[PDB]
């Protein structure tokens, strides 16, 4: 019984990490969109170039 | 002769007195079993004041 009581506990504990991250990278995707940097698409294809 | 004859019906009571004894032996094994499953069940019920 006691057991079962942790692994119910330890599944809340990671089941919420789950929704948070989510709600993380919504965040994430609306701030990539509203990202409009063009100068960011060079700076970075120059940046790959150099790495290559 | 009578009296010889006589003597093993004594045998045959002490037998019976010997296979009451297993009646018995049955009788209250069976209740070790009979406490053992039902605080069994207090352990189960143990269990579901666990899980309230």
């Amino acid at each position: 019984a006691k057991e079962a009581v942790d692994q119910e506990i330890n599944s809340a504990r990671e089941e919420l990490r789950q929704q948070v991250a989510a709600l993380a990278v919504t965040g994430a995707e609306k701030i990539l969109n509203q990202q409009v940097d063009a100068e960011a698409h060079n700076a970075m294809l120059s940046q790959l170039a150099a790495k290559l | 002769d009578l009296a010889d004859a006589q003597a093993q019906v004594k045998q045959e009571l002490d037998a019976a007195k010997a296979q009451a004894a297993q009646l018995i032996e049955q009788a209250n094994r069976r209740a070790a079993q009979l406490i053992e499953e039902a605080r069994t069940q207090a352990a189960a019920e143990g269990e579901r004041i666990r899980q309230q």
